[PDB]
RNA sequence: UUGACCUCAAAUCAGGUAGGAGUACCCGCUGAACUUAAGCAUAUCAAUAAGCGGAGGAAAAGAAACCAACCGGGAUUGCCUUAGUAACGGCGAGUGAAGCGGCAAAAGCUCAAAUUUGAAAUCUGGUACCUUCGGUGCCCGAGUUGUAAUUUGGAGAGGG
RNA sequence: GUUCUUUGUAAAGUGCCUUCGAAGAGUCGAGUUGUUUGGGAAUGCAGCUCUAAGUGGGUGGUAAAUUCCAUCUAAAGCUAA
RNA sequence: UUGACAUUGUGAAGAGAUC
């Protein structure tokens, strides 16, 4: 009965789901990551849906 | 986080921050409320005066249904009109046209009067009121229903 | 009725347009039950009275019912079962000690 | 051990209490096994919908009496307003409450007029064979809501007589702890010679 | 029909008639053992609103009871704690004396079932009883689908585990405000509200 | 003397059934003290642990002699909540539910009490064949001190 | 799905007016003794003594009498999730 | 060890206003 998972308020969970996609421009905190961009045409990275 | 308790700065020092006359023993003052006349009495006054004795009448069974009776002070009371018809309602203000605010739909009990609603004449449904809650909406233009 | 259309008072409460439909037949568990009123007098003209019963006609008889009533209440159980316990002694009395 | 200024607290540990924890780590492990015996049963009880049809019925005591909910049953005096037998209702589907009443006209004209939407918009698979099958829409409820009168409206005239209102309530409060005091004071008025 | 004439006749048990025949009838008893055959029911139409029926695989056994309270026993009165806890001769038995014969018929025939039983009669000594019991691995029951349910298994010895007419009685089972503490069980429902339930997400 | 009848027996009578194990969960009975109260005796521990009887895949409960005071609800059960509240208690330590509301699951029923009396219409078994978890005919038997059909309070029955 | 079986002068259901409407006792209830419950002039159970009624009875969380209203229909039985 | 109620039915004598 130890307690194993953990609320977080439904507003701040989406809080931090919209940083994180925010986050995903912004090249230099993905090269902070690894994820070797220096190559690619440009960030955000939108292929046509043929994918 | 037990890296964070201080428990784990105590590591080295012999008695763990619980002192070395004194030491830490299992229960110095008895096991809860314990002596809460006696040895601890001056603590229960101040800090708890009145816990000792009998108040009034007793009620067998009591339900609370019967004692459900939220309040809407006059302070609000424009609220439970919809935001967007509501400035609808303040700017021409005449009678043979009022809102109808139903308080029981919203679930509210008794419509007090704490204060100052504007000047717009309003029809109040309501089971209960206050002498000055009516005063108020009254000469506001409005009036009061009573429902049940 | 006729609730009053506001919430306190005398018959208080929402005024509703009602129906008033037929009574469950229970309610009448009670029923007469012409076999039953013929049955229970046959039971009394065999069995009769009960040794605490000849000593409720005695004191109809003698002391009244102030004191029948009384001594019926702990015979049964309750002040309102001692009534109709007498009740039914003044009957059983009248109904052969006269006509 | 009474220290410093703290609310009393009642915690009633005092038996043997860590016997009888139950935590629930099924949550969502319990989630699935009901929402497969869901669609087992929607499978096996064929288009039948999983669900019966429920009154709109109105709430009780003081508290709740404002809102219209979903009862058991549509009480054989409903059932038969709608034109059909009781144990007959029990196989289209539909809840038969025998024990609630009829002493309302306004909760009576909603059930009737909820019978009779459902039977005109369900269809009844002929005994004989052949039945196309129709794909089950699973919920009852979601075809059928219950929902809220409307009692009022928005805007209207004001209707002003003067009354006072908080005037009405307390000599209605009044009248109802003295009335008692006016028989047995008007019964010695009566008895006299 | 002439069972509404017998059962009028024997509500009332003080009556010169019946009072005769209770005093022929606890004679005859208290002769035969205190567990023996009843060839036939005392009060046809007691035990036939109670599910009796006359067809074979119906039996009908007679059961006398010690009457009075239960003695905790204890060698010598002893109680060997608290005072509260040291009371030895009033103590009353929380089953009753009916529950206990359908008890003591239930153990010497295993191979029936006890459907009910009602009250014959009483002394000062004893209480007297009939206990209705059906056969299940009897042909005639097994079929007819009004009586099969007792050869179901989880109604063997329906007595012992309380399921009776009287022995829902002694467990307190009834609807209504009187029975909250003991309702769908006093045990089930002691332990329900003890117990601490923790969600995953502590609310 | 002969047969019935009631009641009570004897069979290595014909055919069946119960016991013992498991016992975590379930139904009862029986029943503590340590401990808490800074002592202790009511109280608490606890209607618990040990002792005992009885079951199942779940058991128990269950279709109201229910809750209510409402514009009334509608079998049981479980969760969330009501609520650490109403109330109990050297009113000390402590103990402590229920109705309503939101959900999961949803399902209802048949007996005693009736003259079928122009027809015990009901049943077990032995036996014989057969399409065999059983069917059909026949022969002792149960049963009128009442076996089936009709009816269970929501109704319902005999009529017309 | 496909076939063989016509069950029966069978059973069932529906309106109308009449005549009826059976409904569980050493139990309900009561006093008391012990236990038990949050249940408090007594929640449940159990003992011993008393012992019902039939427009009756039980309940309506403060004992009682008086008169009403509301509610269900006890002392027999089954049932899955 | 005593009293009361129940087991517990049938009825006579003699004192006490039940023994």
């Amino acid at each position: 009965w130890r307690k194993w998972n953990v609320k977080v308020n439904h507003n701040e969970k989406r809080y931090a789901t919209a940083s994180a996609i925010a986050a995903t421009a912004v090249a230099s905190l993905v090269l902070a990551r690894g994820h070797r961009v220096e190559k690619i045409p440009e960030i955000p990275l939108v292929v046509s849906t043929d994918l | 986080p037990s890296r964070f308790t201080k428990t784990r700065k105590h590591r080295g020092h012999v008695s763990a921050g619980k002192g070395r006359i004194g030491k830490h023993r299992k229960h110095p003052g008895g096991r809860g409320m314990a002596g809460g006349q006696h040895h601890h009495r001056i603590n229960m006054d101040k800090y708890h005066p009145g816990y000792f004795g009998k108040v009034g009448m007793r009620y067998f069974h009591k339900q609370q249904a019967h004692f459900w009776k939220p309040v809407l002070n006059l302070d609000k009371l424009w609220t439970l009109i919809p935001e967007d018809k509501r400035d609808q309602y303040l700017k021409s203000a005449s009678k043979e046209t009022a809102p109808v605010i139903d308080t029981l739909a919203a679930g509210y009990g008794k419509i007090l009067g704490k204060g100052r609603i504007p000047n717009v004449p309003v029809i109040v449904k309501a089971r209960f009121v206050s002498k000055l809650a009516e005063e108020k909406i009254r000469a506001a233009g409005g009036v009061v229903e009573l429902i049940a | 009725t006729v609730k009053t259309g506001i919430a306190i008072g005398l018959n208080k409460g929402k005024k509703v347009t009602s129906m008033t439909p037929a009574p469950k037949i229970s309610y009448k568990k009670g029923a007469a039950s012409n076999r039953t009123k013929f049955v229970r007098s046959l039971v009394r003209e065999i069995a009769g009275l009960s040794p605490y019963e000849r000593r409720l006609i005695d004191l109809i008889r003698n002391s009244g019912e102030k004191r029948a009533r009384k001594v019926a209440k702990k015979r049964l159980g309750s002040f309102t079962r001692a009534k109709a316990k007498v009740e039914e002694m003044n009957n059983i009395i009248a109904a052969s000690r006269r006509h | 051990a009474i220290s410093k200024n703290l609310p009393i607290l009642k915690n009633h540990f005092r038996k043997h209490w860590q016997e009888r924890v139950k935590v629930h780590f099924d949550q969502a492990g319990k989630k699935v096994s009901r929402r497969n015996a869901r669609a087992t049963r929607a499978a096996k009880i064929a288009p039948r919908p999983l669900d019966l049809l429920r009154p709109v019925v109105r709430a009780p005591t003081v508290k709740y009496n404002r809102k219209v909910r979903a009862g058991r049953g549509f009480t054989l005096a409903e059932v038969k307003a709608a034109g059909l037998t009781a144990a007959y209702a029990r196989t289209i589907g539909i809840a038969v409450d025998h024990r609630r009443q009829n002493r309302n006209q306004e909760i009576f004209d909603a059930n009737v007029q909820r019978l009779k939407e459902y039977q005109s918009k369900i269809i009844v698979f002929p005994r004989n064979g052949k039945a196309p099958e129709a794909e089950q829409v699973l919920s009852a409820a979601a075809t059928f809501p219950i929902a809220q009168p409307a009692t009022d409206v928005e805007a209207r005239a004001v209707q002003d007589n003067g009354e006072s209102a908080f005037r009405t309530l307390r000599l209605a409060r009044s009248e109802k702890k003295f009335r008692g005091i006016r028989e047995k004071r008007a019964r010695e008025k009566a008895e006299a010679e | 029909g002439a069972y509404k004439y017998l059962e009028e006749l024997q509500r009332k048990k003080q009556s010169d008639v019946l009072r005769f025949l209770q005093r022929v009838r606890v004679w005859e008893y208290r002769q035969k053992n205190v567990i023996h055959r009843a060839a036939r029911p005392t009060r046809p139409d007691k035990a036939r609103r109670l599910g009796y029926k006359a067809k074979q695989g119906f039996v009908i056994y007679r059961v006398r009871v010690r009457r009075g309270n239960r003695k905790r026993p204890v060698p010598k009165g002893a109680t060997y704690g608290k005072p509260t806890n040291q009371g030895v001769n009033e103590l009353k038995y929380q089953r009753s004396l009916r529950a206990t014969a359908e008890e003591r018929v239930g153990r010497r025939a295993a191979n029936l079932r006890v459907l009910n039983s009602y009250w014959v009669n009483q002394d000062s000594t004893y209480k007297y009883f009939e206990v209705i019991l059906v056969d299940p691995q009897h042909k005639a029951i097994r079929r007819d689908a009004r009586y099969n349910w007792i050869c179901d298994p989880v109604h063997k010895h329906r007595e012992a585990r309380g399921l009776t007419a009287t022995g829902k009685k002694s467990r307190g089972i009834n609807k209504g405000h009187k029975f909250n503490n003991t309702k769908a069980g006093r045990r089930k429902t002691w332990k329900r509200q003890n117990t601490l339930s923790l969600w995953r997400y502590r609310k």
